């Protein structure tokens, strides 16, 4: 399968460097100009620069002009974005974005998931994880709804997955909402047969890279009145 | 005034056409070589030079080259030094095809998904 | 920069309808221009690429025209799958630019939200903190009210609300409530309760608990 996988990213102080690593597989890298895309929040899609297949020649938008350098290292299949004198204005998620034909940068069939950077005096906190626990007052019908509450944590994102991946069938994972102290919470949801509950075993696996925060916490009926 | 302007306008816009699509039947021409060789091509500075007289029938010297519409376009892109590669002329502003980025100095030929063969096609896109 | 004026910037559809999305360049372009499509928190797709080229794998409702300066992206016949933000991509030089997008929503029916309730665990009750999370699941339209109560006191200023992006099969939304006091209030009282009113509700739905009996 042709995938880029990304990192680097993450929480750093305004006046900070960065950098985002791309790494390339299921196609000849070295064959394809590339490119660096980011999206402001709420925003559209801006370019930051292109590189060529050899790596041998590179552009970028003038506001990055300087202090964003790409690069690339074709043995290793890696594409690299090195970014420095890091701004408010630069907190984005970030596309690796290879050219569909590769000889030159015009239009790109296969994008990286996008990599956050957060720009912000603030400290990294990583997050409270609570159940959402399945009780008669989550119970409608035939239908039981629990989840997980991750609260508490800062920066962006968090990343919520059911049963290591098995569960994704009635899953809604809401986007965070900032809180009055400056963290961020969001909850998790799944809905599961009422009578599951008694049987199956139901872990929410949260994942806060910032702070190196790994949870799987088990969410157990509790039966309310 | 008008017509007359428009007249102008169009015999000019007319001869910068046909330098450009002139300049990419010479890049075309190597392309198509190195496709026919089963071989890479080289596009930049160890490549051929795109502001030689002779590629447009002028001889060495001729003051009139100067004047030609081909010295225009070509002295008048932002990656003219003198020379101009082929790199130079497809990455170079301004012209009516625009410009390729992320190009490459070398395509080698490789048997699967051949360089040259995806170079040759935005070529061609922009030659067109 | 070579800009490009994308509108509308959102429109609501019916499944079936077909739709127009515009995106002019602040020159001439030539054909190259590419459409993206993007649906939420997921890095784009490619739907077409010069002008008028569709991309293996996308469906043929999908399809560009236009020469220059002005270019078309038309879906003919809209699915609830076709919910997301769509861009234009120009090519002609760089730096390369993009549309400003078009968020594509879809109309449908009414349907209800089932609305479910959680008490805050013991965990997070030892901390000194309690969260209440009232949920409603798979309902259409976005518009409803959800109202906290607290011994049957209306509550104001005290919760914050989040809400899914539209499913792809169904075209529902859901949306948390998240009600937070203090250990310390939140031992004061007894029945805490969520008010939901919406168009697919006839008198509006209230789920509620008795702190005590967890
Ligand atoms: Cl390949
Ligand atoms: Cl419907």
């Amino acid at each position: 399968q042709v995938q880029l996988l990304g990192s680097g990213g993450g929480l750093v102080q305004p006046g900070g460097s960065l950098r985002l690593s791309c790494a390339a597989s299921g196609f000849t890298f070295r064959n394809y100009a590339m490119i660096w895309v980011r999206q402001a929040p709420g925003k559209g899609l801006d370019w930051v620069s292109t590189i060529s297949g050899t790596g041998d020649s590179s552009d970028y938008a003038d506001s990055v002009r300087g202090r964003f350098t790409v690069s690339r290292d074709n043995s290793k299949n890696t594409l690299y974005l090195e970014m420095n004198s890091l701004r408010a204005e630069d907190t984005a998620v970030f596309y690796c974005a290879k050219d569909s034909r590769g000889a030159a940068a015009e239009f790109f069939d296969y994008w990286g998931q996008g990599i956050f950077v957060t720009v912000s005096s603030a400290s990294t906190k990583g997050p409270s994880v609570f159940p959402l626990a399945p009780s008669s007052k989550s119970t409608s019908g035939g239908t039981a709804a629990l989840g997980c509450l991750v609260k508490d944590y800062f920066p962006e994102p968090v990343t919520v997955s059911w049963n290591s991946g098995a569960l994704t069938s009635g899953v809604h994972t809401f986007p965070a909402v900032l809180q009055s102290s400056g963290l961020y919470s969001l909850s998790s949801v799944v809905t599961v047969p009422s009578s599951s509950l008694g049987t199956q075993t139901y872990i929410c696996n949260v994942n806060h890279k910032p702070s190196n925060t790994k949870v799987d916490k088990r969410v157990e009926p509790k039966s309310c009145d | 005034r008008n017509l007359n302007a428009a007249r102008e306008l169009f015999l000019d816009e007319l001869k910068a056409l046909t330098a450009e699509l002139k300049v990419y039947s010479v890049i075309q021409s190597q392309i198509n070589a190195a496709l026919s060789a089963k071989q890479g091509i080289r596009i930049d500075a160890g490549g051929i030079d795109l502001v030689d007289p002779t590629l447009y029938g002028y001889a060495v010297g001729d003051p009139r080259w100067k004047d030609s519409p081909e010295y225009a376009l070509l002295s008048n892109l932002d990656t003219f030094s003198g020379k101009l590669s082929i790199k130079d002329f497809l990455s170079g502003s301004p012209k009516q095809s625009g410009e390729l980025k992320g190009l490459s100095d070398e395509y080698p030929f490789e048997k699967d998904n051949n360089p040259v063969g995806n170079f040759a096609t935005t070529v061609s896109d922009r030659s067109r | 920069a070579i800009r490009m004026t994308q509108s509308p910037s959102s429109f609501s559809a019916s499944i079936g309808d077909r739709v127009t999305i515009t995106c002019r360049a602040s020159q001439g372009i030539s054909s190259y221009l590419a459409w993206y499509q993007q649906k939420p928190g997921k890095a784009p797709n490619l739907l077409i690429y010069a002008t008028s080229s569709l991309q293996s794998g996308v469906p043929s409702r999908f399809s560009g025209s236009g020469s220059g300066t002005d270019f078309t992206l038309t879906i003919t016949s809209l699915q609830s799958e076709d919910f997301a933000t769509y861009y234009c991509q120009q090519y002609y030089s760089h730096p390369l630019t993009f549309g400003g997008g078009t968020k594509v929503e879809i109309k449908r029916t009414v349907a209800a939200p089932s609305v479910f309730i959680f008490p805050p665990s013991d965990e997070q009750l030892k901390s000194g903190t309690a969260s209440v999370v009232c949920l409603l699941n798979n309902f259409y339209p976005r518009e409803a009210k959800v109202q906290w109560k607290v011994d049957n006191a209306l509550q104001s200023g005290n919760s914050q609300e989040s809400v899914t992006e539209q499913d792809s099969k169904d075209s529902t939304y859901s949306l948390s409530s998240t009600l937070t006091l203090s250990k310390a209030d939140y031992e004061k009282h007894k029945v805490y309760a969520c008010e939901v009113t919406h168009q697919g509700l006839s008198s509006p739905v209230t789920k509620s608990f008795n702190r005590g009996e967890c």
